[PDB]
RNA sequence: UUCGAUACCAAGAGCUGGUGUCUGAGGGAUUACGACUCGCGUGGUCGGACAGCACAUGUUAGUCAUGUAUUAUGGUGUUUCCCAACACGUAUCUU
RNA sequence: UUAAUUCCGAUAACGAACGAGACUCUGGCAUGCUAACUAGUUACGCGACCCCGGUCGGCGUAACUUCUUAGAGGGACAAG
């Protein structure tokens, strides 16, 4: 019975107003719910020169992209969830759900 | 380095014109005052204008404040 | 699935693939009145969002246009068919995207409409539009073969901190004429709302508003509303 | 006669906001402080401190706002500043449970007279009382104060089971437990209420406010009587449990009257003058009767309580 | 007798301590030795100094497991000497006398401040130009 | 040395608190219906109140509008899928 | 006077705008809050050893969130 949903998103308060939707739908259709374990979120930085060419001052750039992840486990079968996490889904947000 | 910009203190002038009846001494009643009457967008700016606020009304009893 | 891409390599994929749209559809619709893309990945879809502004030219003939685009997007990008279903939606209140607006101007100069009267008839649009103040900025050779910029603004502009990022919306493009490439600039501060429809919900970090207090008269002597 | 000093009790680091007294246990106050702490005494009333503090209650986010213990001794329910409430046992000073549902600071909480209702005025317009399991079982925010609920306090004499509400639009609200809703409405103040106290007997209840008018409106009827101008802001009420005094902490001085003959009975400054050079005193912040109403607990703004007992 | 257990920790530097107080004879270990053998022992009374201070008689009522992680060699010797002091006037306030930490708490703190809390110092990120966070690299003229 | 309040138990009482019987006042989505786009399919959006009923009908309202079954702009009954007494409503079990 | 055309004062100027500051990210504080078999703890039972205890990154599931993670708020303002 033990399904998991990961939401995994670059915006945060997208990716909490989904995590927040998903335990109101399981709490109001009587499921046992696991809350929402915040996993470490991940840093894609990428530090490039400014410059196209090579006589400027020194001088760098320093891209960072954040992902952020969060992992809410449900004892229940498939269906019920499945109507629920087919319910309020956003651009940003991206679900991936596993059944054992 | 902790000179109010023209901001903090034209924001302090004002507030204490229209609502001097609910301003004291304490600092922090006046923060949470400030924080009700004005619609301030940030949490830092809100400190330093209830902050120069409750240093204008500890003086305006000692008399001759100008502005 | 097998390949089984990592989140980091999966989320730089996704950022490349609008990355490559977005080209390909500004190269094409741009004298078509093309705003912008959004891409929602719906169950077994990829529902793609043409905000255009002339939706009848991006359409084409019986949605030949429409077709023919998703038939090639389909194509270069490897999805499955009848997977990929396009949808033109014409934006309200053309006038504060900088994007149509520059492209504009653009087809406007190399039309043959003067760059003065050009940048004044743009900046005038925008204004009326109510954009709380504009700057279009038309460089290159100007007036012979040495090169001028040409700097047009009207009302209040910021330009230092954060709110850049959602106050002023900006749009840099070429332009095809005779003596060369005529770069432009053009610069829209959107104005705030509540709403969120035109501008931001967001009011500026020192704009400071102060609610004025209820002049009401004091009761002398005492009272009292006795009811049940 | 008066009411003369003997000492200063030392255990508070914050300024203390509020004093709870129990019949039960007359050496022994809890005091709420501009600290995370509420301070437990045990009072020996010897030659270095009137009292020694025994017990220190911690786990709140920011200043604790009131104090209240219940008539077992047992338990010592208290409001703060971060929107919670810690119903909280003696005998350690542990957690037993705490109230969620106010969102801005909660100013003034009350017990009932049988220990088995908590009400608890906010900084929302709102009104809320709670089970002793600390669920909402009622909240009033409809036909309620349009500014902060600052005080809030249950019936002494709950034949008329009803609650008084002072707040910072000017007037003082009376509601019926019956139903929870609003009976009369008390106006003739000029400036936000502090305190409202009720009268041990359960009779008639004083509104200190900013301009420092000290108004006894009736409960018998919805009607006033008179008016005490204590001269300075009156921070904090209180009644004396045995005689007919009133005792009013104006600003920086808590005097006491007599009802019958409209006269102070006594005037009580710390004539210890500390501030003779530049300053404004430090200032009685609330004030708490002991079982009998021979001894007088205030707590001050310099992190102070100083004990007075009527001599004769 | 019942349960008398504190769990409480200590930060000087990216390494920390955290320490287990509850009742019973006198015995002070971290991660299995005793305080005589955590290294370098040229810190020894740096470990010693709230023993030293507060005297066994004090201690000998309850015994701590310390546990560390992160940090360095001197970095963890400032974060368990931290840990044992904070834990015990944690503790001698939550289980006996409040005065009885007031005791404590003004003998640690008055001989040193660092006992109890945190320096609050970290390593300053590095940037471009440089070798370090302000030494920068060597410009030449000529 | 008589006059009125206080530490307690017995005679049941009420109240509050626990628990929960019950109706749904409401609250919501979406799908019914309402539109605007249309590439004719959708897409967007009002999200049950705005939406229409069949003269079926819950009540009557100037007695004058009407041109005396009559539809006034009585404006409220029929009626989709959920959570529902802070809607402090009340059953039963107890303080 | 300020880090600053930063303010106060003087004042035929008064009231404002951009840059400065505010803003954003990060650093440090919470024995308070919502949560954790992809983080760990304290106990507990078995198992090994040294002489009831000592150590256990040996094993295994009842409480929990101090330790780890990332969300919300609180917090500092020249306030005393």
């Amino acid at each position: 019975h033990r399904i998991r949903i990961t939401l995994t998103s670059r915006n945060v308060k997208s990716l909490e107003k989904v995590c927040a939707d998903l335990i109101r739908g399981a709490k109001e259709k009587n499921l046992k719910v696991k809350g929402p374990v915040r996993m470490p979120t991940k840093t894609l930085r990428i530090t490039t020169r400014k410059t196209p060419c090579g006589e400027g001052s020194k001088t760098w750039d320093r891209f960072q992209m954040r992902i952020h992840k969060r992992l809410i486990d449900l004892h229940s079968p498939s269906e019920i969830v499945k109507q629920i996490t087919s319910i309020s889904i956003e651009p940003g947000v991206e679900v991936e759900v596993t059944i054992a | 380095g902790r000179v109010r910009t023209k901001t903090v203190k034209k924001a302090a002038r004002v507030i204490i014109e229209k609502y001097y009846t609910r301003l004291g001494n304490d600092f922090h009643t006046n923060k949470r005052v400030c924080e009700e009457i004005a619609i301030i967008p940030s949490k830092k700016l809100r400190n330093k204008i209830a902050g120069y606020v409750t240093h204008l009304m500890k003086r305006i009893q000692r008399g001759p404040v100008r502005g | 699935m097998a390949v089984q891409i990592s989140k980091k390599r999966k989320f730089v994929a996704d950022g490349i693939f609008k990355a490559e749209l977005n080209e390909f559809l500004t190269r094409e619709l741009a004298e078509d009145g093309y705003s912008g893309v959004e891409v929602r990945v719906t169950p077994t879809r990829t529902e793609i969002i043409i905000l255009a502004t002339r939706t009848q030219n991006v359409l084409g003939e019986k949605g030949r246009r429409i077709r023919e685009l998703t038939a090639v997007v389909q194509k270069r990008f490897g999805f499955p068919e009848g997977s990929v279903e396009l949808y033109a939606e014409k934006v309200a209140t053309r006038g504060l995207c900088a994007i149509a607006q520059a492209e504009s101007l653009r087809y406007k100069l190399l039309g043959g409409l003067a760059v003065r009267r050009a940048c004044y008839g743009v900046l005038r649009f925008i204004m009326e539009s109510g954009a709380k103040g504009c700057e279009v900025v038309v460089s290159g050779k100007l007036r012979g073969q040495r090169a001028k910029s040409m700097k047009f603004v009207d009302g209040l502009m910021i330009h230092s901190g954060d709110p850049v990022n959602y106050y002023v919306d900006t749009a840099v493009r070429h332009v095809l004429l005779r003596q060369g490439v005529l770069g432009i600039k053009v610069k829209i501060m959107l104005p705030w709302d509540p709403s969120g429809k035109i501008g931001p919900k967001k009011p500026l970090p020192d704009h400071v508003s102060i609610v004025e207090p209820k002049d009401e008269i004091l009761p002398t002597t005492p009272i009292s509303e006795q009811k049940g | 006669e008066q009411m003369t000093l003997r000492g200063t009790l030392k255990g508070h680091n914050g300024w203390v906001t509020q004093i709870a007294t129990t019949p039960q246990f007359p050496d022994m106050i809890l005091s709420a402080s501009r600290d995370k702490t509420i301070i437990m005494w045990k009072l020996t009333r010897d030659e270095t401190n009137y009292g020694i503090p025994q017990r220190a209650l911690r786990g709140h986010s920011h200043f604790v706002s009131d104090v209240v213990i219940s008539s077992d001794g047992q338990f010592a329910l208290s409001g703060s500043w971060d929107g919670t409430l810690r119903l909280w046992d003696l005998t350690t000073g542990t957690t037993t449970r705490r109230f969620v549902g106010h969102t801005k600071d909660v100013l003034s909480v009350a017990f009932s007279s049988d220990n088995r209702q908590i009400v608890s005025g906010s900084r929302d317009k709102t009104i809320k009382l709670w089970n002793t399991l600390g669920v909402c079982k009622y909240t009033v925010q409809d036909e309620s104060h349009s500014e902060w609920v600052s005080c809030v306090r249950f019936s002494p004499n709950s034949s008329n089971p009803i609650i008084v509400s002072c707040g910072w639009d000017k007037l003082v609200k009376v509601w019926n437990l019956a139903n929870c809703k609003l009976k009369t409405n008390h106006i003739g103040h000029t400036g936000y209420l502090n305190t409202v106290t009720v009268s041990p007997d359960g009779s008639l209840c004083a509104s200190g406010g900013k301009d420092g008018q000290a108004m006894l409106w009736d409960l018998n009827e919805g009607k006033h009587l008179y008016t005490l101008d204590g001269g300075d802001i009156i921070n904090a009420l209180c009644f004396s449990p045995n005689r007919y005094w009133l005792c009013a902490a104006t600003g920086p001085s808590i005097k006491i009257w007599d009802l019958e003959g409209k006269i102070i009975v006594d005037e009580l400054k710390q004539e210890v003058i500390s501030t003779s050079s530049k300053a404004e005193p430090p200032q009685c912040t609330s004030l708490a009767w002991s079982a009998d109403g021979q001894t007088l607990f205030a707590g001050y703004t310099d992190n102070l309580v100083r004990v007075w007992q009527v001599t004769i | 007798g019942p349960l008398q257990s504190v769990q409480v920790f200590g930060r000087k530097k990216t390494a920390t301590a955290v320490a287990h107080c509850k009742r019973g004879n006198g015995l002070i270990k971290v991660n299995g030795r005793p305080l005589e053998m955590i290294e370098p022992r040229t810190l020894q009374y740096k470990l010693l100094e709230p023993v030293l201070l507060l005297g066994k008689e004090r201690f000998a009522g309850v015994d701590i497991r310390v546990r560390v992680k992160g940090g360095g060699h001197v970095a963890q010797i400032y974060a368990i000497r931290q840990s044992i002091s904070k834990a015990l006037v944690a503790y001698y306030q939550k289980y006996v006398d409040e005065a009885s930490k007031k005791e404590i708490k003004d003998i640690l703190i008055q001989y040193d401040r660092t006992l109890l809390v945190a320096d609050p110092r970290r390593c300053e990120s590095k940037k471009f130009g440089g070798p370090g966070a302000r030494a920068r690299y060597q410009k030449s003229y000529r």
